[PDB]
């Protein structure tokens, strides 16, 4: 579930050539969602 | 009851075609003996020639004087009776149907029935429907219902167009909303002056010599978008874009440019390049008012 | 110190055009370690190192 | 330049040794209009002013 | 660090540029500076198989068929497949065209007493519903240009070619013990009330001289494999006699109510409702069949069309030729697509057919016999074009019929 509606925050994913679109709301605009993966960082 | 914009249905009308052209040949060939196949089709249609703004004919002078009678009854008769056996041999492998019309073609009876008449395609069917109440609505004022019927005319697949004077005219008509007529015919030059037969007389035409209808009217057309005026160094910008020399129409739609331009030395710049573009529009086939009467408005101007 | 960019691939079609660039990635071959800074829809992953040069779309 | 060699080559093609004279006059202005605004190009380039 | 470009200049490579930002550009090694023949019978009847189950999944689907159907199509494809493959030659001599799919789906809809009918399937077709008018329709399989012939050729079933396809499916296989060939009678009789306007009188009228002729034993072969019939065998596809029976069945009725239970003017009434043009999803669709029917007059009807139907027909054309057959092209869709393309109102059936019933509720000279003409000739009309027969073919069978029950009269 890679996007979040702005404006309901319903959690939600897309396809190839989808409705850019919240599927509850109907609102145009999505954050993006991230996932588990290795960035490495040094304590200084 | 309108022309359907659709391949015929095809079959009998080529065996037809071929009993046809093949019977004329025999009868014209024993004609000549008597002065002196797809390609069969093919050579025979082939050798053949294939105050306002009148893009005249040719008149009447330079043509040969007479001829006196050639074909009494006997005569004709004895160059109808072998090419008419020679047909026997193929009408015995055509339909009967066929065969019917070969003999009543031969005895000079014109078919009661058109090809669309007797066409009969489902799909193609369907789109001899669609194209028709396109051509009907257009005909009723409907533009709206006409537009729709385009609109999803063109959607088909099977469908070039020729449609685009039924669209010229239709969105003029309709005022209603989408990127207008001039937009269209602009379009359809952008995308068909670039390398980028049956169906085709010339109110459709290939870019080599000269496509006429849509250009000449979009161009005139477009000068009466300037009696809107009095978007014009536009219009001109792409009549000076394109090369197909021989137009001069494109001339009259300059210098008139010019002079919806010049409707305070620059307008004086642009009475000069009217007044030059005139005549160098007397370079070809004239598009001429008395002309003095231009000058007059342009004197109206040296005002 | 924050920036924001804003990366707007509509910038070139003529007005309500056809699109011609979809953020993604195609099937024709790509270099791989693009995969390393971009998420499958072709925007990068939230918390990557990005240094100049890098990609930050698709 | 094209616009003016133009005007010299309608310009040959009188005799008028016919040919009525008042042309005269408007070849005249389409000369001096000609000579005029070729000769404002060259003044903006060396020159706008 | 690639760009492939500019080779190298030095002439013991060209080993390939890449451009650093400082404007030395290096190079690697250092310097900076077909079908198928004689047996497609396989792909043939797969290319077949596929399409006929692709279209019971759009009736089961989208007509809400039952699941035993595609049993009952297994079993009667199953049956000519055996008897295709009971056949020895590689000279092919299968004729399997659309009017085979067609066939086996009314032979298996009239085992299973379905009230489906011929009509049915003539509209689903032409009005692209249901797939049909193609091979494999424009998306496939390459196969020999005979079979794809074979398939394309033969495609109409508009002169009763679906009749004489389901007799002579008929005798392929064999209709008497191994199915029940019954057809749906008196669904049909009701179809056909309703489609006209007609009092529900006239399916008990109908349905008794049909009782009467008969006494209700309906059959499906027509069968001595042949081309060649010339007496009998107009007039024995069921239906057919159905409707010769429907018509008669008015006309005398109607002449002969020495009652006057039919008044001199609700014959008019009737002939009127039914002539009003109107846009419903029936009509709209009979307009679509009307499209691609032989014969005139019904193109001259195609002519004489109102803009509502021919509204909800571009309607049907964006829906259902997108069943359609057979860079740039997107450049095309961009296009075209530069100009534009472009509380429930109509009724429903029993709406109308209640409608018109009472349209001639009041129930209770020699010229109203030109009313019974005429609506019996516009009544033909519309069994014409929605049961894909001819003129001549239905005069013939109703003719026969007539002389059938005066000879079992007099
Ligand atoms: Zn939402
Ligand atoms: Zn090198």
């Amino acid at each position: 579930l890679k996007y979040i509606c702005a404006e309901c925050s319903s959690k939600l994913s897309l396809s190839r050539t989808d409705a850019v679109r919240c599927k509850d709301c109907g609102h145009r605009i999505l954050l993006k969602a991230r996932t588990k993966r290795l960035v490495q960082f040094e304590a200084r | 009851m309108f022309e359907v914009p659709i391949t015929l249905t095809n079959r009998k009308f080529a065996q037809r075609r071929k009993l046809k052209y093949q019977y004329i040949n025999y009868i014209s060939r024993r004609f000549d003996r008597i002065s002196k196949q797809q390609k069969k089709r093919r050579r025979e249609r082939h050798w053949r020639s294939v105050s306002f703004e009148i893009w005249r004919t040719v008149s009447s002078q330079n043509k040969q004087p007479i001829n006196k009678q050639k074909m009494t009854y006997h005569n004709f008769k004895k160059i109808e009776k072998i090419p008419l056996r020679k047909m026997e041999i193929p009408l015995l492998h055509c339909t009967k149907e066929n065969k019917l019309y070969f003999q009543s073609i031969s005895r000079g009876l014109e078919p009661l029935k058109t090809s669309t008449s007797e066409v009969r395609n489902y799909r193609t069917r369907h789109i001899v429907t669609l194209t028709d109440l396109l051509h009907l609505n257009v005909s009723r004022h409907n533009w709206s219902l006409a537009y729709k019927i385009f609109a999803t005319l063109i959607r088909i697949p099977g469908v070039q167009i020729k449609s685009l004077w039924g669209i010229g005219v239709e969105i003029l008509d309709n005022l209603s909303n989408s990127s207008s007529g001039l937009d269209f015919l602009q379009w359809m030059c952008q995308i068909y002056s670039s390398k980028s037969r049956s169906i085709v007389p010339p109110f459709q035409t290939g870019s080599r010599t000269h496509t006429a209808k849509f250009a000449i009217t979009y161009l005139w057309s477009s000068l009466i978008n300037c009696q809107k005026s009095m978007l014009i160094d536009k219009i001109s910008e792409w009549v000076l874009t394109p090369p197909f020399m021989e137009d001069a129409e494109v001339w009259f739609i300059y210098a008139s440019c010019h002079l919806l331009k010049a409707d305070i030395n620059q307008v004086i710049k642009h009475i000069h390049y009217v007044r030059t573009f005139l005549k160098i529009c007397l370079d070809k086939g004239g598009f001429a008012v008395p002309s003095r009467l231009i000058e007059n408005q342009l004197k109206s101007f040296e005002s | 110190m924050y920036k924001t960019e804003k990366v707007d691939l509509a910038l070139n079609r003529n007005r309500g055009d056809p699109i011609t660039q979809h953020f993604g990635f195609g099937n024709d071959e790509w270099p791989k370690e693009w995969l390393e800074k971009l998420d499958e829809d072709g925007l990068p992953y939230i918390g990557t190192y990005v240094e100049e040069g890098d990609p930050i779309c698709a | 330049s094209l616009l003016i060699r133009d005007l010299n080559d309608d310009l040959s093609k009188l005799q008028k040794d016919k040919v009525s004279l008042e042309d005269r006059r408007v070849i005249f202005s389409r000369l001096m209009n000609a000579f005029v605004t070729i000769q404002n190009d060259v003044n903006a380039f060396i020159d706008s002013t | 660090t690639f760009i492939r470009g500019p080779i190298c200049g030095t002439d013991n490579c060209p080993s390939r540029l890449w451009r650093i930002i400082d404007g030395r550009r290096t190079c690697q090694y250092g310097h900076v500076m077909k079908l198928i023949g004689h047996e497609a019978k396989l792909l043939f009847l797969k290319s077949f198989q596929f399409i006929l189950k692709r279209q019971i999944r759009w009736l089961i689907t989208e007509m809400r068929f039952p699941k035993e159907f595609e049993h009952v199509a297994k079993i009667i494809w199953l049956k000519i497949l055996k008897t295709i493959n009971d056949q020895p030659q590689e000279e092919l001599k299968l004729q399997l065209h659309m009017t085979s799919t067609i066939s086996i789906l009314y032979l298996a809809s009239t085992h299973l007493s379905l009230p489906v009918y011929t009509c049915d399937y003539i509209k689903w077709i032409c009005t692209a519903k249901m797939p049909y008018f193609q091979a494999s329709e424009i998306l496939r399989i390459q196969l020999p240009n005979y079979y794809v012939s074979i398939l394309e050729g033969s495609i109409s079933p508009f002169n009763g070619q679906l009749y004489n396809k389901i007799a002579l499916t008929c005798g392929m296989i064999h209709f008497k013990e191994f199915f029940n060939s019954e057809i749906s009678c008196q669904g049909l009789l009701l179809k056909l009330v309703m489609q006209c306007a007609l009092p529900p009188e006239f399916y008990f009228y109908t349905k008794q001289v049909i009782e009467f002729e008969e006494t209700d034993i309906r059959n499906l072969t027509l069968w001595e494999r042949t081309d060649e019939r010339h007496t009998g065998r107009v007039s024995n596809h069921a239906e057919l006699r159905v409707l010769s029976y429907f018509m008669l069945t008015i006309n005398w009725m109607l002449s002969f109510d020495r009652d006057r239970q039919y008044p001199l003017k609700w014959i008019l009434s009737l002939t009127e409702s039914l002539t009003q043009r109107t846009t419903t999803s029936e009509s709209i669709g009979r307009n679509i069949v009307k499209v691609v029917y032989p014969d005139k007059p019904t193109s001259s009807d195609y002519f004489q069309w109102s803009e509502e139907e021919t509204l909800e027909f571009l309607k049907w054309m964006e829906k259902q030729f997108l069943p359609t057959q057979t860079d740039q092209k997107i450049a095309r869709r961009k296009l075209y697509k530069i100009f534009p393309l472009d509380s429930t109102h109509q009724l429903t059936f029993i709406e109308d057919l209640q409608e018109r019933y009472a349209k001639q509720t009041p129930f209770f000279p020699p010229a109203r016999k030109e009313a019974i003409g005429r609506l019996l000739t516009h009544i033909a009309s519309q069994l014409l074009v929605d049961f894909a027969i001819s003129k001549e073919q239905l005069k013939d069978c109703i003719s026969r019929i007539k002389n059938a029950c005066l000879h079992r009269m007099n």
